RNA sequence: GAAACUGCGAAUGGCUCAUUAAAUCAGUUAUAGUUUGUUUGAUGGUUACUCGGAUAACCGUAGUAAUUCUAGAGCUAAUACGUGCACCCCGAAAGGGAUGCAUUUAUUAGAUAGCGAUGAUUCAUGAUAACUCGACGGAUCGCACGGCCGCCGGCGACGCAUCAUUCAAAUUUCUGCCCUAUCAACUUUCGAUGGUAGGAUAGUGGCCUACCAUGGUGGUGACGGGUGACGGAGAAUUAGGGUUCGAUUCCGGAGAGGGAGCCUGAGAAACGGCUA
């Protein structure tokens, strides 16, 4: 099957390598996952090396994602793939792969806003509220992009290896510079 | 800026949206950029802890260790993207004759960003995990020929 | 084609053996787990349905549930599946081995069927004696549920009911009772109590 | 191969288990244990090759399956048990109790112990590090963990445990002055005091031992174990006491031998 | 105590030298780049007096020229199979949420010269926000009977999970190989050399994909060709230097008529396993 060996290379002269032994298991690869976004969620349990286990996600539509500045992780309903830097045909066919660009929904995220600033984007309560209002700042950017009520997540787990689709919200340089790339 | 790929670059495990300063942190916390000593007696160069590049195959920046032999050499080639080759010549000892012959080796190596280098400068490396099909070797310092 | 009549409720089976064709068709075109009567199958069999099993063709080899076609094919089959048992063979080893279809045509050589509804008279060798089970439950919930006893009354007092008694060719007597497996005794709450000290 | 090689062919076995070559096509193939396979003595070289109680392989499982042996305080059923350095080998049945130490000549000798002394026996400690829940813990190289150490040890301490409450009692820091042994290598069976430490980074540090009667020699750290504080040991040595006498000296000894003997 | 289910083993050993010329292999390294049944050590939170449905042996109807080829019916077990008692946030400080271990992501601490280690790690490990439709957290067995007034309790066996250890593998650093130039250029569209982002893998890596760059090797012999070429430990002969040999019992590799593919499993691209 698909092997990760050397031998069918070059050498770095560029001559050929004559084979002298056969495919070895212990060297193997895999059929990808091509995890997609779909609510008809499948995961199939591989067995690995060691008896150990590998999640294969074929498709997923919801996600652990997290608010860094804030330090807030929701789980969320993961909307569409908007951007990927491998290969734009990943976009269109919405392909689930680490560092992928995707569209989560904001609904979650309002609610802890609400909760915990008071604030939409009792007396021992509004105590503390207005207290954390003082140091209360939310990125322009960031805000603008509530009102919609999708925001922009960077996948930061492995689909095809975990079978779970986690990221973060995009925020700072990071969302200036896809954004920009989003901007046709 | 570095930022010339389809991907945003940027350093693992260094938030860079953190409502807190990173006045007064370590190397990698409060946003601040991330370098560290490789020990074995080198330095890390000025270029390195200062400056904006994204490399995670920097040996002072990025994210691999040295360690296993540490070979010295002149540049052979510089023409690659942040690899170069290094040339080491010795002596072979041909044992009929009692005489040596000399031969030599073209090593593979990555350079930083933080390492300027040119055909014939003095380069020493050291081994690292695989970082290519070729490449196991990481600049460590510089030394400008006629130096 | 013969025919391996079973009575599941009565426990007695029997082959019968029918040449005539015409009396034939009401099973050809049927497939495995369809009910068919007996009816035409002849005269002492009014009132009767039964459900086809399976079979074997002409060549002994067996038919499989869910092959959509009358002929042989060879399918890749996993040890301990129906066609192929796999008997002294490596875990994991797969076999190809040649079935015939789920459905039923004159190429067959016998049909196992099984007495799914008796008609009006009995026939003879299947519905008139019951043979017993050879074993009783041996799990005590299972005693218990066939007694319809409780939870405070003894379960070891009823074995007694089915124990075997015989005679052997060298001795004159002797009797043999299972041994109730998940019975709760001392030495059970015993070792729960030990595991139990061990955690703290 | 495939997998795991179960058989040792006979030349293939360490030298110091001393069998003859003509003895067999096969060696005893050490079990997984607390030692190396290259640096034990499994029971069945102990119990027939060196101690004489069998003579053949099956006698050994007779003596070893009637539980009549044990190993740190342990009964053991294992013909091929990896027993090593400083292991305590008890016998009850012939009050017996022995400490597995090399000889001058780097070969495993039974030394036999006192009812007192074999209720302990010397580790070497080989790393501490936080474990779960950041509860610290410190492994030996006879395979031992012990949780909650002394927070003053460090790698390469020596600990002397006791092997009825199964706890540390008392450890020697490894530092130059101490009495040590060399466990490994050209030197093995060798006593004498740590006289330095040369250290090379991303390399082995190299250890120079002076013998008593001035004799230095060198090794690497991973083989030196250090026996006590100061000068004396806390355990027992053979006669040679770790003094590597050269072969004119030895052969002067056999010739005054014959002479008196 | 036959049989049978379940468990484990059959990946060692034995055989052979076909392919293979920086490859195998040797000495020397590295894994801070991974997996590892077992052994050994340690470690696993503050209907339940015990659940459910099957199946073998057995029993009896059989088919086929035929095979540890095969169908149907009646029974009954489990350590088989499937189940199941088992500090932080919100807040009218009540109440509620989360709260074992593992899994996945993010934020945070891991100082200095309470606070561990390395030549060197945002490392060991901690805290926090969530996440998963988690083969995990004992429905098991032997022996011995005792102590309290139903309660409590001994020594073992087997099994689950985590770390360390052991047994090992995989990949890997440096240097080293016979003849041939009547072999001087070779490699790169379809990976050649490197870069970025992914995918796959036990894990590193053009291992593979997308995009980008134009590199990489070579009279210090690349590339190609020959070998009646497995490599080494070694063998013969040797004043010294050397010449020749090394299929074969030790070590390493490779293969099972030729290829390819794969299941089971801790471990096999297995052949006294399967598929073509
Ligand atoms: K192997
Ligand atoms: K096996
Ligand atoms: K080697
Ligand atoms: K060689
Ligand atoms: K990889
Ligand atoms: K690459
Ligand atoms: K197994
Ligand atoms: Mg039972
Ligand atoms: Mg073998
Ligand atoms: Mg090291
Ligand atoms: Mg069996
Ligand atoms: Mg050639
Ligand atoms: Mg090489
Ligand atoms: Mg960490
Ligand atoms: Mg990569
Ligand atoms: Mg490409
Ligand atoms: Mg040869
Ligand atoms: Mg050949
Ligand atoms: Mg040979
Ligand atoms: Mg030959
Ligand atoms: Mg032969
Ligand atoms: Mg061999
Ligand atoms: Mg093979
Ligand atoms: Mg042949
Ligand atoms: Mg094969
Ligand atoms: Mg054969
Ligand atoms: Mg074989």
């Amino acid at each position: 099957g698909i092997s990760r060996d050397s031998m069918h290379k070059r050498r770095a002269t560029g001559g050929k390598k004559k084979s002298w032994r056969k495919k070895r298991k212990y060297e193997l690869g895999r059929q990808p996952a091509n995890t997609k976004i779909s609510s008809n969620k499948t995961v199939r349990r591989i067995r690995v090396r060691g008896g150990n286990v590998k999640w294969r996600a074929l498709r997923l539509d919801t996600g652990n994602f997290s608010w860094g500045s804030e330090a807030v992780t929701r789980k969320t309903r993961i909307l569409d793939v908007v951007y990927n830097a491998s290969n734009n045909e990943l976009v269109r066919t919405q392909t689930l792969v680490k560092s992928a660009i995707v569209q989560v929904d904001a609904a979650p995220f309002k609610q802890w806003y609400l909760q915990h600033y008071g604030i939409d984007i009792s007396n021992h309560v509004v105590r503390k509220i207005e207290n954390r209002q003082a140091d209360r700042k939310l990125d322009s950017h960031l805000e603008e992009q509530f009102a919609s009520g999708r925001l922009l997540a960077c996948i930061s787990s492995r689909p095809g290896q975990c079978g779970r689709a986690d990221g973060y919200i995009l925020e700072g340089k990071e969302l200036e510079f896809y954004m920009k790339k989003l901007q046709k | 800026a570095e930022q010339t790929e389809k991907a945003f670059l940027k350093q693992p495990g260094v938030f860079l949206s953190s409502k807190k300063t990173g006045k007064g942190k370590r190397p990698g916390k409060g946003g601040n950029r991330y370098f560290k000593s490789i020990g074995l007696g080198f330095k890390t160069p000025r270029e390195a802890t200062e400056g904006t590049y994204i490399d995670k195959k920097c040996p002072f920046t990025g994210n691999v260790s040295i360690r296993g032999r540490i070979l010295a050499g002149t540049c052979h080639s510089a023409k690659m993207n942040r690899t170069i080759i290094v040339r080491r010549n010795y002596l072979h000892y041909v044992k009929k004759y009692q005489r040596y012959e000399k031969r030599h080796s073209n090593i593979p190596a990555h350079i930083s960003p933080c390492f300027r280098v040119k055909e014939g400068d003095h380069v020493t490396i050291g081994q690292c995990r695989p970082l290519s099909k070729t490449v196991r070797f990481n600049v460590l310092k510089v030394i400008p020929a006629g130096s | 084609m013969k025919f391996n009549i079973a009575n599941p409720t009565t426990g007695c089976q029997k082959k019968l053996e029918i040449d005539d064709d015409q009396k034939l068709r009401a099973f050809f075109d049927k497939r495995i787990s369809q009910e068919v009567s007996g009816d035409s199958l002849g005269e002492e069999f009014k009132g009767y349905v039964f459900k086809i099993m399976g079979g074997c063709d002409k060549q002994g080899f067996p038919m499989k549930q869910g092959v959509l076609t009358p002929g042989r094919v060879r399918l890749l089959l996993y040890r301990g599946t129906p066609c192929f048992r796999g008997y002294g063979r490596r875990n994991g080893e797969r076999r190809r081995k040649s079935v015939r279809g789920c459905i039923v045509s004159p190429d067959l050589s016998v049909l196992n069927l099984v007495i799914v509804k008796k008609g009006e008279n009995d026939l003879p060798g299947l519905t008139d004696t019951e043979k017993p089970r050879m074993r009783g439950p041996k799990r005590a919930s299972k005693i218990r549920k066939l007694f319809n006893l409780s939870k405070e009354d003894d379960v070891r007092k009823y074995v007694n009911t089915y124990r075997r008694n015989f005679t052997t060719k060298t001795g004159k007597n002797a009797s043999k009772a299972p041994k109730i497996q998940r019975l709760v005794t001392p030495l059970t709450l015993q070792r729960k109590r030990a595991r139990i000290a061990d955690k703290k | 191969a495939r997998g795991l090689k179960k058989h040792l062919k006979r030349l293939n076995a360490p030298k110091h288990w001393m069998l003859d070559k003509l003895g067999g096509a096969f060696a005893p193939k050490p079990s997984s244990g607390p030692h190396k396979s290259r640096e034990c003595l499994p029971l069945v070289i102990i119990l027939r090759n060196r101690l004489k109680y069998a003579l053949t392989y099956r006698e050994v499982i007779s003596i070893l399956m009637q539980r009549q042996v044990m190993v740190d305080g342990k009964v053991r059923t294992d013909k091929t048990y990896p027993a090593g350095f400083m292991d305590v080998v008890t016998i009850p049945k012939t009050n017996e109790s022995f400490r597995l130490l090399y000889d001058t000549k780097g070969r495993f000798r039974l030394h036999s112990l006192r009812d007192e002394e074999a209720k302990f026996k010397l580790c070497k400690v080989r790393s501490v590090q936080f474990g779960q829940k950041g509860i610290p813990y410190l492994n030996t190289y006879d395979g031992r963990t012990i949780r909650y150490p002394d927070p003053l040890i460090k790698a390469n301490d020596t600990i002397k445990l006791d092997l009825d409450s199964n706890k540390i009692v008392d450890f020697i820091k490894f530092d130059v002055g101490n009495v040590v042994m060399v466990t490994g290598g050209r030197n093995r069976g060798r006593v004498g005091i740590l006289k330095n430490r040369e250290k090379h980074k991303g390399s082995f540090e190299t250890v120079h031992i002076q013998d008593s009667q001035g004799h230095e020699f060198a090794t690497r750290l991973g083989n030196v174990f250090t026996l006590g504080k100061g000068s004396k040991p806390w355990v027992s040595l053979p006669k040679g006491k770790g003094i590597k006498l050269s072969i004119i000296e030895e052969a002067r000894k056999r010739m005054a031998a014959q002479s008196a003997t």
